């Protein structure tokens, strides 16, 4: 729906967006914070935290991924609750990480098995038995 | 062709321009030193400003004056 | 402007300060050149005035 | 090495000092003097402070290849991050630069690939390579005429 | 707000700053007002003034330091010079537009389109030649303009 | 015209600039700041 | 011993043993467990002095570090020494001194053995040896000495302190190890470094000189010899025999503390030339220059607040400079400054180097020592040595700021301030540093290369020289002739010029130039601007690198991979180098660059414009005569006329004192293509390789416990960067060596 | 620049030819073709 949260008190850099956000994708953290807090932007120089909800836009996923990591790894009361999504310049919003509400580190139920090969590494077929097709052996 | 300079400093470099420029140095430590009264050792009561608040600030502000009286006697002896 | 500028040589060719000397066809031309240089910049400059 | 061994043995063939190449080809300084550093004499001076002979092409083909072997070494010491994070900052630089901001790329510039940075710097290698000892060759086997 | 460097357009999360050599009020009325920027015109008008500065002054690096600078047709080889760069250049407008606005045409401005990049490039081609012969004009007849400067005809 | 006086190439040009170029460039910048449609 | 400072040390925090001499690797956790494969050597040399990865305490790390600085002062002092004993019991210094101009200064006797003996030349006296170029001989000249029993004295008193500066080391770190707290007075540090070591130093070596060198040196020049010179010491001993040479001395120190300065002027003089018997600067100006900068030292080193309220808050400076562009300012700067190490080593290593290559400059142009401008290899030498020191310098000073910038920036204490603001626009900050860098070369090196093209074209006039399109650095000139118009008017009381570079008389002492003016033309402009060229582009690898430690727009997590580490994959289309130290890696080849070009231009003008002979009619000959205007505008010209032409002397030198210097000539060739091997290839390949090797020693059972790996990556490419710097530097020192000692 | 060899009036303009026309036409081909439907 729509994002919200107050954006970190920041006094601008140019690291920051480019007309790849309007023109292609964005994506958006948000995070609530135990107090005025100062962190450190992935794109370089510190910013501050406002106490409560805090949202935040950024270039690439793995810049808001590296915020998360930050968040959750760097302060005291650690910020856990954050969540990345996908901003379109259709203004569509897709949600992201944590994708079914639970960190990838923990099983959680509900969760599909996609790329899991029943074989061993050292199990692939040939190439020579599976060439002029449009295969690996990774990949049948 | 050098700068000429005074021997004796008889009247004139002294008193009239050493003394003069130790007293402008004190007013002007006594001025705008920030801690005046901060130095490990105390000077002996206050008496006049021949010196007050500290021998560190009397010492500084005798060092002050004799750069200031060495340049204005080396320039008013024309360099 | 094809107009303009072609029947514009006339007046400074014929009666121009260079009209008695050795460029009197090229003084012609300077004139009717810084002319229709003015005359654009007028036209220009009403244009971009008149339809803010 | 084998067109070294060759081209001295017959620079020397063909003058007739055969003494030479067979008393100093023992030592490498030998080769780094009586070689490299005397067959030079003539191509270095194709063109000169004075004027132009008929070797102009050829030293300046040698300074090409040197050149080009250099710029070889370039892509080939450097590895890719380092360029790809340079071209971003000139990304940022063309976004936001007036006049220039009317234009803009139809492909996302992007730093060489890493194999085909290996196949960038070895081909500036190898044209340099040839191109400088073909010069060497042709110069100083024609100055001398043998 | 004593500090004279602060973010783009409010937005401290885009990749800019606004200082005073990027958004300055001096800078926004002169780049703003540039051919390039000036409101209302049209591309074919943008692209006229812009190419009759640039062959205005294309013409004077191959006049004086050109090959033919020391022959008895020095001012020829500039104009000849700046007359083939201008169409060098007009062909790597019309191709760039060519490329960049295949498909369907945004509505913003007319610049920014099929059409209107081709206009501005007839535009480019036209003020550039002319501005380069202009400037070819003058250098060759130097001396009547002096003689019209100094009041020598009166 | 002539100038025996230093850097005489000065108002050959100058003059042209201070009564042409100038009066044209100023008279035009008025123009358009006093016909500014803008708010008041 | 507190005597009511700000003392406080720890009287026994670490036992003194040999068992942890017998445990490779216990400073580090993870090589304490033994080695099980052979990267666990090569990490050992690597994190030896990285003391901050082998404990987290700050204290504990400024105790290593002061006592590793006491130890590294005993090794320069052993050093030191060394040099004053072979000096004394193995040099020609006194044949030397007793006829300079007809004798080569000699050092470091060869054992005749294997052929090698040939290495002893005779340099004159029935003297054989290597002749020596770091000038030891002109500074021990200029300091007075007369007799080897004093380089003796002099290398047993350097041995002594070495022994002192070893025991305070160990004292320091064992016995009474000193606190965080005592490390952290940077105001007071900051005053005895300037009054203490500085000014001190200098008013010391003044008087040293008014008392020693001066009156032994005027003797000396005017023909005395030495062993009829009197002691240095029977000159405080007999006021009179100081009175005889400067009658000034007659009044005594009367009129020092008067202000009656103007007396002085026998022995404290202003001539700025050079001396005329021998070539160097006048040992009065440089007593007075010493007097000079000694009072100014001390008067600085009262700046700063300490114990008594007056002095200045280095913290409130900083925090009291702020303006609209930039704005809190310098605070924090105090915190960086004193809880980081790296920071100030970065600072310290950025301007030295800088400070040694200004020695350099200005040590070949105002020749400070006796007799060292004749000698062309001496001035030369000591020219590239401080070039080199002062380029590692900077480099280094590049690698510590990013080191200081992953490991102790700390975003919560640089909130808006220049490091922070810095952070926010290094994008225009290195991109704009991009262009200026494409610009330089343009605009320089393809000015070479449009002359190599119209010269080769037969088209002489269309190319940028003196003689066609002229570059005349007209500045340059300007400031030239405003030092050669100082003396008299803005610089009354100064005798001469401060130096003959920029113009006036061509000083020659023997046979020989000691300083003529040098001329600029279009050639050093395109040099200069060559010269800039690569001092951008070294500095640009070293500032992106610093400034995108922590993150950039590739990799926003940059600061948790580390200071070094290879790469983070070939995703992202590959990130190879994007670390800090592979862009110390790259700055370091670009800093070879820089200086070897720098050190080209100053061999090559110097032996083509200045250096050579003048014979008894005025008119000067030089080294290569004069090829530099026509020759250095093109590429083709430094190959031939430079490099072709002047190793002709590193080539045929064998069979001579100098083969030793063509066969480093060669050597430093293989070591630069070994380095090639390195530089072009990767990990995978030699693990590979070492894994069939293994196998085959798993075949006879010879194969090792620890387990033979292939060199990491980032020590493949520290591997590569030295070797290839070693042999780039040991050939052109070679090169350099054999050419200016083969041009009389 | 001329040639006693026939028809030396060839090179004249085929130098400019196969240096300026052709590289300009097969590199503005190659870019369109390089940047087809988007
Ligand atoms: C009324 C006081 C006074 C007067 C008239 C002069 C006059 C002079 N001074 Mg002096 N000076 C003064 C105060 C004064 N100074 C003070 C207070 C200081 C201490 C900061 C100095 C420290 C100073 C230095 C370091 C030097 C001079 C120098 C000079 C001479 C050179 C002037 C120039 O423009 O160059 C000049 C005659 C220069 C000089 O002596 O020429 C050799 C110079 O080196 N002055
Ligand atoms: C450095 C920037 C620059 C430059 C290179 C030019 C160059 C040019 N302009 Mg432009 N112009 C500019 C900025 C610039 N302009 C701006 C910011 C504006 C908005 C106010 C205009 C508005 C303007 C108009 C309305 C017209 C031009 C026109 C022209 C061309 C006629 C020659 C001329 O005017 O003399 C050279 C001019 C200068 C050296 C000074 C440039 C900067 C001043 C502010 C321009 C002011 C324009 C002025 C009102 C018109 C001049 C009158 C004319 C008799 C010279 C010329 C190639 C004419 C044209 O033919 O366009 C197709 C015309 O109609 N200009
Ligand atoms: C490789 C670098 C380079 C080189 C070597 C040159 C070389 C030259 N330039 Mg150029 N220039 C360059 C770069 C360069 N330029 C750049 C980067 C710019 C900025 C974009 C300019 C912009 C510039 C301008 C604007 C002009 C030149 C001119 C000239 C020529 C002047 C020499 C001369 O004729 O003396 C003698 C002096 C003159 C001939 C002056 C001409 C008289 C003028 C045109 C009178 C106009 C004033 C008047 C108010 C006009 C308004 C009238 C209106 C009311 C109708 C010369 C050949 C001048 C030129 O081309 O002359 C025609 C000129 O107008 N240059
Ligand atoms: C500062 C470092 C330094 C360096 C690089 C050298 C270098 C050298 N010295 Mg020296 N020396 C030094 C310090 C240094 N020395 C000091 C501090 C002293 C005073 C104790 C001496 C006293 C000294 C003597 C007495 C001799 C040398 C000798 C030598 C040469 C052969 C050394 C040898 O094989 O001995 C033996 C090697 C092993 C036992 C292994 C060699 C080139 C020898 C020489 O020059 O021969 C003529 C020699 O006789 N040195
Ligand atoms: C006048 C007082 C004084 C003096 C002269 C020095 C001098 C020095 N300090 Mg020290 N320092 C001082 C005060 C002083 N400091 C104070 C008050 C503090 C507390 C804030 C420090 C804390 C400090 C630290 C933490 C460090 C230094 C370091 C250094 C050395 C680095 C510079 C160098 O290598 O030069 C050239 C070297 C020499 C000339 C060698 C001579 C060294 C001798 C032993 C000292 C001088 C002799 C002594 C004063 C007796 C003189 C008597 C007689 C000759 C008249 C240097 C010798 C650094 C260091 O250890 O570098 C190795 C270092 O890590 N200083
Ligand atoms: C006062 C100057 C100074 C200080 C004290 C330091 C201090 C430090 N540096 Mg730094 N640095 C400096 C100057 C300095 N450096 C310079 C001049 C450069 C430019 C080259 C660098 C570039 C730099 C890099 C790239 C790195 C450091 C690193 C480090 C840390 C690890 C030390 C180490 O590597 O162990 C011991 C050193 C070695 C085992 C290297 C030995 C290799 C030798 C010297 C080969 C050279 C050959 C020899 C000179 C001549 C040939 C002889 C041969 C034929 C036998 C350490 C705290 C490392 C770090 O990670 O920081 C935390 C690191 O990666 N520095
Ligand atoms: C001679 C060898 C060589 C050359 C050619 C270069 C070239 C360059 N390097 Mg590089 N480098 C080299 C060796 C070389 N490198 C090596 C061995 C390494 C490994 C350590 C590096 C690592 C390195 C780093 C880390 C960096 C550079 C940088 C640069 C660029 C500097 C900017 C500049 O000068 O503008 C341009 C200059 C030129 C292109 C020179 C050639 C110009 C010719 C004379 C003009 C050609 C005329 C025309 C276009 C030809 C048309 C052909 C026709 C058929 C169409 C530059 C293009 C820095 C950079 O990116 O700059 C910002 C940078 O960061 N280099
Ligand atoms: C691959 C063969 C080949 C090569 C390398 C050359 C080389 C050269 N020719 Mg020549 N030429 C050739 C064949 C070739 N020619 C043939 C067969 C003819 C008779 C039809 C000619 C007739 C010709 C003339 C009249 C002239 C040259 C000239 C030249 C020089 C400039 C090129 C040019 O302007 O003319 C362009 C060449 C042509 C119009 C003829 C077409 C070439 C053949 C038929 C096709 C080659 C295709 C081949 C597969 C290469 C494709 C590229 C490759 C990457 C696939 C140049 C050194 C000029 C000269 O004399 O220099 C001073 C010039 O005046 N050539
Ligand atoms: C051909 C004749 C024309 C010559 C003109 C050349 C000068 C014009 C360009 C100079 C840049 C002016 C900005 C600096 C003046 C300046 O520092 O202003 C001061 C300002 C900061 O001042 P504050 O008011 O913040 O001062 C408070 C401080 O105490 C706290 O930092 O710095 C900036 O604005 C940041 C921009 C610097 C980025 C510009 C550097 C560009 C490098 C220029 C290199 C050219 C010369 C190098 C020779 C060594
Ligand atoms: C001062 C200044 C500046 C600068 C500027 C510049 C750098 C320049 C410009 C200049 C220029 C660049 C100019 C121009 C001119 C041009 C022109 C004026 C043109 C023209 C044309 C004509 C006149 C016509 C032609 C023709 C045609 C088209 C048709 C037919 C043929 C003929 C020839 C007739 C600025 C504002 C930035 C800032 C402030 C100061
Ligand atoms: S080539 Fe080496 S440094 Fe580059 S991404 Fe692959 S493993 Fe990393
Ligand atoms: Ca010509
Ligand atoms: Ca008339
Ligand atoms: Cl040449």
């Amino acid at each position: 729906t729509e994002l919200s949260g107050q954006p970190p008190k920041f006094g601008g850099s140019t690291g920051g967006l480019l007309s790849k956000a309007n023109r292609e994708e964005k994506y958006a953290i948000t995070w609530t914070s135990a107090s005025e807090q100062v962190f450190e932007m992935p794109t370089g120089g510190a910013a501050i935290m406002n106490e409560g909800e805090n949202l935040l836009y950024l270039a690439r996923k793995e810049q808001c991924l590296a915020l998360g990591t930050q968040l959750r790894t760097k302060f005291k009361p650690k910020i856990q609750d954050y969540k990345i999504y996908r901003v379109y310049p259709s203004g569509e919003v897709q949600y992201l990480h944590p994708a079914d509400g639970v960190f990838p580190e923990k099983v959680n139920e509900g969760r599909e098995a996609q790329g899991t090969k029943t074989r061993r590494i050292g199990q692939n077929p040939e190439p020579v038995t599976i060439k002029f097709s449009g295969k690996a052996p990774y990949e049948v | 062709a050098q700068a000429s300079p005074t021997t004796a400093g008889w009247s004139l470099s002294v008193g009239i321009i050493m003394c003069l420029c130790n007293v402008f140095a004190f007013v002007i430590g006594y001025f705008a030193i920030q801690k005046t009264g901060k130095g490990k050792d105390l000077a002996l009561p206050q008496l006049a400003s021949k010196k007050t608040f500290g021998l560190p600030e009397l010492l500084a502000t005798m060092s002050f004056g004799h750069i200031l009286g060495a340049g204005m006697v080396l320039g008013l002896a024309s360099s | 402007g094809m107009a303009h500028g072609y029947f514009l040589i006339g007046p400074w060719t014929l009666l121009g300060p260079l009209r008695d000397s050795e460029y009197q066809y090229i003084g012609g031309l300077i004139g009717a050149l810084a002319l229709i240089l003015v005359a654009t910049a007028a036209l220009s400059s009403y244009g971009l005035v008149t339809f803010q | 090495w084998l067109t070294f061994y060759w081209h001295w043995k017959h620079l020397g063939v063909w003058s007739g000092n055969v003494a030479q190449f067979n008393e100093n080809s023992t030592y490498l300084m030998g080769w780094f003097r009586d070689y490299l550093w005397a067959n030079s004499a003539q191509l270095i001076n194709g063109y000169n402070p004075y004027g132009v002979n008929n070797l102009s092409v050829w030293a300046w083909m040698f300074l090409f290849g040197h050149l080009v072997w250099a710029t070889g070494f370039m892509f080939l010491i450097s590895w890719r991050g380092y360029w790809q994070e340079l071209i971003e900052t000139i990304v940022w630089a063309h976004e936001r630069t007036p006049l220039a901001n009317l234009v803009r790329w139809k492909d996302k510039p992007v730093a060489l690939s890493i194999v085909q940075a290996r196949l960038v710097g070895l081909a500036h290698f190898t044209v340099g390579y040839v191109l400088t000892y073909a010069a060497f060759l042709i110069a100083s086997t024609a100055g001398k005429f043998g | 707000s004593n500090q004279v460097v602060q973010a783009y357009n409010g937005d401290p999360f885009v990749g800019h700053l606004s200082t005073p050599i990027s958004d300055s009020a001096f800078t926004r009325t002169f780049i703003g007002n540039l051919p390039a920027y000036r409101k209302g015109l049209s591309p074919i008008l943008r692209g006229l003034e812009v190419g009759m500065a640039h062959g205005y002054f294309l013409i004077g690096p191959w006049t004086l330091l050109g090959p033919l600078r020391d022959s008895e047709y020095q001012y020829i080889g500039g104009l000849i010079g700046a007359l083939a760069l201008i169409l060098v250049a007009t062909a790597a407008l019309s191709s760039y537009g060519l490329v960049t606005f295949q498909g369907e045409q945004g509505s913003g401005d007319t610049l920014q389109t099929a059409d209107g990049w081709s206009q501005f490039a007839a535009g480019f081609f036209v003020g550039g030649m002319g501005g380069a012969f202009v400037a070819y004009f003058l250098l060759e007849n130097l001396s009547v303009v002096d003689g019209i400067f100094r009041g020598l005809f009166n | 015209m002539d100038g025996s006086y230093a850097a005489s190439y000065l108002p050959w040009i100058l003059i042209p600039m201070v009564g042409w170029l100038f009066p044209a460039v100023t008279m035009g910048l008025l123009f358009i700041h006093i016909e500014s449609e803008g708010e008041g | 011993r507190e005597a009511k400072a700000k003392v406080s040390v720890d009287n026994n925090p670490v036992p003194t043993s040999f068992e942890k001499w017998g445990k490779p690797g216990h400073f580090d956790r993870t090589l304490a467990r033994g080695p099980k494969t052979t990267t666990w050597i090569w990490n050992l040399h690597a994190n030896a002095h990285d003391f901050d990865s082998q404990t987290s305490d700050l204290e504990d790390v400024s105790r290593k570090i002061f006592s590793a600085h006491f130890g590294h002062l005993a090794v320069v002092f052993v050093w030191l020494s060394g040099m004053y004993f072979h000096g004394a019991k193995f040099s020609n210094y006194e044949g030397w001194l007793a006829d300079p101009t007809h004798i080569k200064p000699s050092a470091q006797v060869v054992w005749p053995i294997v052929g090698q003996g040939i290495l002893n030349g005779d340099v004159g006296g029935g003297f054989h040896g290597i002749q020596i170029t770091s000038g030891l001989f002109y500074l021990w000249r200029a300091s007075g000495f007369t007799d080897s029993y004093q380089l003796y004295c002099t290398a047993i008193g350097g041995l002594v302190m070495a022994a002192l500066m070893l025991f305070a080391g160990w004292f320091h770190y064992h016995v009474k190890a000193p606190k965080l707290e005592w490390f952290q007075n940077v105001e007071s540090m900051m005053n005895h470094h300037l009054a203490g070591l500085l000014g001190l130093g200098s008013l010391g070596w003044a008087g040293h000189q008014i008392h020693v060198s001066m009156p032994i040196n005027k003797l000396l020049d005017a023909g005395v010899a030495p062993k009829d010179i009197p002691l240095p010491h029977e000159f405080i001993l007999e006021p009179s025999k100081m009175a005889e040479l400067y009658p000034s001395f007659a009044q005594g120190l009367t009129p020092f503390f008067t202000l009656n300065w103007g007396v002085y002027s026998d022995f404290l003089t202003f001539k700025g030339g050079l001396n005329p018997v021998t070539g160097g600067l006048w040992l009065s100006d440089t007593a007075h220059h010493h007097l000079a900068i000694a009072v100014l030292f001390i008067i600085a080193g009262h700046m700063y607040r300490t114990n008594w309220g007056i002095g200045h808050s280095m913290k409130e400076i900083l925090e009291a400079h702020k303006g609209p562009f930039t704005g809190e300012g310098h605070k924090g700067l105090y915190e960086i400054l004193t809880t980081s190490w790296h920071a100030q080593l970065a600072i310290n290593l950025a301007l030295l180097g800088s400070l040694t290559i200004i020695v350099a400059q200005h040590m070949y142009a105002m020749p400070p020592y006796p007799y060292q401008a004749i000698d062309y290899a001496t001035q030369l030498s000591l020219f590239t040595h401080h070039m080199w020191i002062g380029g590692f310098l900077i480099v280094g000073a590049g690698a510590h700021g990013a080191i200081f910038m992953v490991r102790d920036y700390d975003p919560a204490k640089n909130v808006n301030n220049l490091l922070d603001r810095m952070l926010r626009h290094r994008d225009a900050i290195i991109s704009h540093l991009n262009w200026v860098c494409i610009f330089l070369g343009f605009h320089s090196f393809g000015l070479y290369i449009h002359n190599d093209t119209m010269r080769a074209l037969g088209r002489p006039q269309d190319m940028f020289s003196d003689t066609a399109i002229q570059l005349q650095p007209i500045f340059a000139q300007w400031v030239q002739h405003l030092h050669t118009l100082a003396p008299g008017a803005t610089a009354p009381n100064a005798l001469a010029t401060a130096s003959y570079a920029f113009g006036g008389e061509t000083i020659a002492v023997a046979g020989k130039v000691a300083m003529m003016p040098i001329t600029l033309g279009t050639a050093d402009f395109m040099v200069h601007h060559i010269h800039a060229f690569t001092i951008h582009v070294t500095a640009l690898i070293l500032l992106k690198g610093v400034l995108y430690a922590r993150s950039s727009r590739l990799v926003p997590d940059k600061a948790n991979l580390g200071f070094r580490f290879p790469c983070d994959g070939p995703g992202r289309g590959g990130t190879c180098q994007v670390s800090g130290w592979d862009h110390v890696f790259l700055g370091l080849f670009w800093m070879y660059n820089s200086l070897s070009i720098v050190i080209f231009h100053f061999s090559w003008k110097m032996q083509s414009d200045v250096w050579g002979t003048v014979s008894p009619d005025g008119s000067v000959t030089h080294v290569t005569l004069g090829n530099f205007a026509q020759s250095a505008i093109t590429i083709n010209g430094w190959l031939r006329d430079f490099l072709w032409a002047q190793a002709a002397n590193v080539i045929n030198s064998y069979g001579s004192a100098l083969s030793a210097y063509g066969i480093m000539f060669l050597a430093g060739h293989f070591v630069f293509a070994f380095s090639l091997m390195f530089l072009f290839s990767g990990r995978g390949y030699w693990q590979e390789l070492i894994e069939s090797i293994v196998w085959a020693h798993n075949k006879l059972n010879v194969a090792p416990a620890i387990q033979p790996r292939a060199l990491s990556i980032i020590q493949g490419r520290a591997v590569g960067v030295a070797h290839y710097l070693l042999g780039g530097i040991v050939t052109t020192w070679a090169f350099f060596l054999a050419r200016s000692l083969s041009i009389g």
